[PDB]
């Protein structure tokens, strides 16, 4: 898998979902249809909420199993720590890939943490 | 045990091309991806234009039919296949991106030697300047950084010379 990492700005626009969450635990994963998830406890939403389509959960978020097909692996420590998820809404789960905006809430710049409180929707 | 090809001498194809190069240019950015890893290890590799092969190579957008769609321009770049049959080995490089042999943004080559590496068996690097790091990233000359050179004979060995 090969990413152009995205900047929040351009990332907000094309997520349907851009949460603040923790994750849970250990990922779980289907060995006949190559997708895993994580366990997530949902905290705050910036988009959301709005709902269109859909939706939902959200508990969990979706992403391929294997790394080289853009698989998204959790790279924490600890496990209380806060995370920005911008991803995408198919059928009616979370997506997320390598690719997707996932970044530790306190590690965003002021500017940053300003933007998705109300600040990139203005840049759609 | 963790997925790498039984054999040593492997097969690849280049199913269709790219119009955004000609097709010397492609087939350059291929061969000189995979000399990058038979370089280093007893691995060898031969390009068929006909019938199936172990690494298939093509240039696809959006649902291509492989359960990971692509993002149209921007985002995902390319993706491939840890070892195995059928679907495994194969590398699907995203056509809505503009692929290059220069410095003009997605360059084929760098790209393409960090898909193989999957082909072959290899995971993600944090290391900035690895090949194997999942985040595009160019520097003129594309050669192996030593993780991805001790990941690869990590699995394969070291090269006969
Ligand atoms: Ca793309
Ligand atoms: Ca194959
Ligand atoms: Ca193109
Ligand atoms: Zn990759
Ligand atoms: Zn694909």
């Amino acid at each position: 898998c090969t990413c152009v990492p995205p900047h929040p700005q351009t990332a907000f626009c094309n997520s349907d979902l851009v949460i603040r969450a923790k994750f849970v635990g250990t990922p779980e994963v289907n060995q006949t249809t190559l997708y895993q998830r994580y366990e997530i406890k949902m905290t705050k939403m910036y988009k959301g909420f709005q709902a269109l389509g859909d939706a939902a959960d959200i508990r969990f978020v979706y992403t391929p199993a294997m790394e080289s097909v853009c698989g998204y692996f959790h790279r924490s420590h600890n496990r209380s720590e806060e995370f920005l998820i911008a991803g995408k809404l198919q059928d009616g789960l979370l997506h997320i890939t390598t690719c997707s905006f996932v970044a530790p809430w306190n590690s965003l710049s002021l500017a940053q943490r300003r933007g998705f409180t109300k600040t990139y929707t203005v840049g759609c | 045990g963790n997925p790498r090809w039984e054999q040593t001498h492997l097969t690849y194809r280049i199913e269709n091309y790219t119009p955004d190069l000609p097709r010397a240019d492609v087939d350059h950015a291929i061969e000189k991806a995979f000399q990058l890893w038979s370089n280093v290890t007893p691995l060898t590799f031969t390009k068929v234009s006909e019938g199936q092969a172990d690494i298939m190579i093509s240039f696809v957008r959006g649902d291509h039919r492989d359960n990971s769609p692509f993002d149209g321009p921007g985002g995902n770049l390319a993706h491939a296949f840890q070892p195995g049959p059928g679907i495994g080995g194969d590398a699907h490089f995203d056509e809505d991106e503009r692929w290059t042999n220069n410095f003009r943004e997605y360059n084929l080559h760098r790209v393409a030697a960090h898909e193989l590496g999957h082909s072959l068996g290899l995971s993600h690097s944090t290391d900035i300047g690895a090949l194997m790091y999942p985040s595009y990233t160019f520097s003129g000359d594309v050669q192996l950084a030593q993780d991805d050179i001790d990941g690869i004979q990590a699995i394969y060995g070291r090269s006969q010379n």
